[PDB]
RNA sequence: UUGAGCUUUGAUGUGUAGGAUAGGUGGGAGGAGCCGACCUUGAAAUACCACCCUUUAAUGUUUGAUGUUCUAACGUUGACCCGUAAUCCGGGUUGCGGACAGUGUCUGGUGGGUAGUUUGACUGGGGCGGUC
RNA sequence: AGCUUGACUGCGAGCGUGACGGCGCGAGCAGGUGCGAAAGCAGGUCAUAGUGAUCCGGUGGUUCUGAAUGGAAGGGCCAUC
């Protein structure tokens, strides 16, 4: 499904308000994008389904560190 | 020369406030003859929109007395009432023919709503680029003609339009009490927002400044 | 703020809606057996102005604003902008370029002109039966052959072009219509 | 709906105001009336305002 | 390549008519020089300079508008190799695209395709007309 | 026609009229003016039609409150749109 695997954002529910308060049951997706990443410690290509704030987290901690949170949630990659 | 000194004490970088650089207008000027000021403030209007235009008389609350020659288009008995006003030819369509020849010695032209068949038939192109007012928008024609040149004639300075931002006005005499022209610019300031034409744009009053004549220059603020 | 049904503006009563203001002409009224009546509305337009046709139900109103229509004076040109003057109180008002067109070459001086007032100042501006005008670029025209009617045209002092007889040559003061625009007799 | 309102705001210190109707398109002037204030528990003469 | 704005310095406004090589308006008696108001003028008469309209660049501009190129994101419902006895999918070179597209959030427009409802009362029936 | 702003602020015994919301008259008191020499009169126009309840929102004033305290915001009162 539409799941994130850095972060785990499923998308939430929520009201699509009018300007006469008319409640509409929409539902807030996620920016995910199927990213290719590379692994210095593999020398290799990883292609997860991160979100745009998933990009973020690897941004400051390295992609070796990301996944190893991966492997202790029972997820694979 | 005598044009280099002038744009030594001209800092555009600082906006000059209220009590500093009026105060010194004396000095800022290396003038011959006796001579005034001058007042320049700005008013953000279109020229494509007729809808912005502001005009009107403005009673100027202290310098000049009566020196504008004005005249009367009045009947009947205000033909001999507006005369004690101050004003000197006072009559009817005897002075059409003054019209006719393009007399400049007067500015101002003054009546009331029992002769404004007079201008409205006779002064149709000379009166208004003559640009000589005659308005229910002004009260340059009330039915109070006995009343009106007591101040009017003494201190009013009409508001014209023009097609830019601008709408420059006269100060008074150079020797006369510079703190109450301060305020006087000030009191024009409640004068042009006493209007707030409803469709002004982003300002009211962008830059304002008052020069003498030819010399000084004295930026101004807008909001003090 | 007004409101009026469609059983209510029936012939010279402006109605507002998105806009621009519209102006009834002739209307019938249909009531007719099983349904809602209706009235054929034969609206005209204002400010462009040609036409415009609908067919209003029993509902709905609209907003009657403005309709005032009342004699001016024209008298001062400068640049773009126009004026006019009452005189019934005096008041001084603006025209525009967007109120003249296809109208300008008329009207010249102290005319007994009509307006449309709306919200500032003008709509359109409607120039007289009759004014008078001078030509000053016209051939002076020779009899020629002729054997019938013509007949030469003539450039007019406001920019205008008319087809005048051959008795008026130069400087002659003529008054014509503004309806149509054709020659119609000589001041004397 | 021709006769539009105005207010009047009295020149003394008090922020006290009377209000009333007065038709701008016949007199265009300002009313000067000179009724009671009371704040002040003075005369004062009122100026025309919106 | 360029378009628009700014605190910047100045140049820049060639008719009718007045000797002409007049920017709109408010002032209007300033700079071995000599104009100027006054006046002949026209819809407006200048000087002296002001607040600015506009043509013109030098600049730190604020940055957008597109237009080529390049590839490493991304697309690949192009071939070829393998998992594999597999026109799914996945990996691999490579080819064509290429920071376009596509998706997510915010936002304007369109929207009976669809959904929730409203559509007054008196009345010598309801309607119609009329009234409140 | 002369002169002026009583078309003024706080009240108001009382009744009239309405199911009620409300409307209408009000002597006189207190402060403060106007006119008349003076007695007196004036809180609108000879009278009855010219107008709509609340909620919400805006402007001005008043420490009346103001989520610990000292302030302010927002509310309250009054004038009012």
């Amino acid at each position: 499904s539409r799941v994130c695997q850095v972060t785990g954002k499923r998308p939430v529910t929520g009201n699509n308000r009018s300007h006469a308060l008319n409640a509409t049951k929409r539902r807030f997706l996620p920016n995910l994008h199927s990213h290719r990443f590379w692994v210095e410690s593999e020398k290799r290509f990883v292609t997860l389904r991160v979100s745009a704030k998933g990009m973020r987290v690897i941004d400051k901690k390295g992609i070796d560190t990301v996944l190893a949170e991966l492997r202790a949630r029972g997820e694979k990659y | 020369k005598r044009m280099r000194v002038i744009r030594e004490k001209v800092d555009a970088t600082k906006q000059y406030d209220i009590n500093e650089a009026i105060a010194l207008l004396k000095e800022l000027a290396t003038a011959k003859f006796v001579e005034s000021v001058d007042v320049a403030v700005n008013l953000g209007i279109d020229a494509r929109k007729s809808d912005q235009n502001v005009r009107g008389a403005t009673v100027l609350p202290h310098g000049t007395g009566r020196s504008v020659r004005v005249a009367v288009f009045t009947q009947g008995a205000n033909a001999e009432a507006a005369k004690a006003a101050g004003a000197e030819l006072v009559g009817m369509e005897d002075l059409a023919d003054q019209i006719k020849k393009g007399e400049m010695n007067f500015d101002v032209v003054i009546a009331s709503p029992d002769a404004m068949r007079v201008v409205g038939q006779l002064g149709q192109v000379l009166g208004p680029r003559g640009l000589m007012p005659n308005p229910k928008v002004g009260t340059v024609t009330p039915n109070v003609a006995e009343a009106v040149k007591n101040a009017k004639a003494g201190q009013v300075r009409y508001r014209n339009d023009k097609n830019g931002i601008i709408h420059t006005t006269i100060g008074k005499v150079d020797f006369d009490a510079d703190k109450l022209k301060e305020n006087l610019e000030a009191l024009l300031v409640a004068l042009k927002k006493a209007k707030p034409t409803q469709a002004k744009g982003v300002y009211i009053k962008k830059v304002s400044i008052s020069t003498t004549m030819g010399a000084g220059v004295a930026v101004d603020q807008a909001g003090l | 703020m007004a409101t009026y049904y469609s059983n209510d503006f029936r012939a010279g009563l402006k109605i507002m809606l998105d806009g621009e203001p519209y102006a009834v002409e002739a209307s019938e009224f249909v009531k007719p057996g099983k349904g809602q009546a209706f009235a054929r509305v034969k609206l005209r337009r204002l400010l462009t102005g040609t036409r415009v046709e609908k067919t209003f139900k029993s509902t709905d109103s609209a907003e009657g604003a403005d309709v005032v229509d009342m004699n001016l004076t024209y008298l001062y040109n400068d640049g773009e902008f126009w004026h006019f003057m009452n005189n019934e109180t005096f008041e001084q008002l603006s025209a525009d370029a967007k109120a003249i067109g296809d109208n300008a070459k008329w009207l010249l001086d102290q005319a007994e002109c009509i307006v449309t007032l709306w919200n500032g100042q003008p709509i359109s501006v409607t120039p007289p039966n009759f004014v008078e005008l001078e030509i000053v670029d016209t051939d002076p025209g020779l009899k020629g052959d002729t054997a019938g009617t013509g007949g030469k045209p003539a450039t007019l002092s406001t920019g205008a072009v008319v087809k005048v007889p051959l008795f008026v040559q130069i400087g002659e003061v003529i008054k014509v219509d503004t309806r149509s625009g054709e020659y119609v007799s000589r001041v004397k | 709906g021709i006769r539009e309102k105005i207010k009047l705001v009295s020149s003394a210190g008090t922020g006290h105001f009377y209000t009333t109707t007065k038709n701008k398109r016949t007199k265009p002037e300002k009313l000067e009336l000179k009724k009671f204030d009371p704040v002040v528990r003075q005369h004062v003469i009122y100026k025309e305002a919106k």
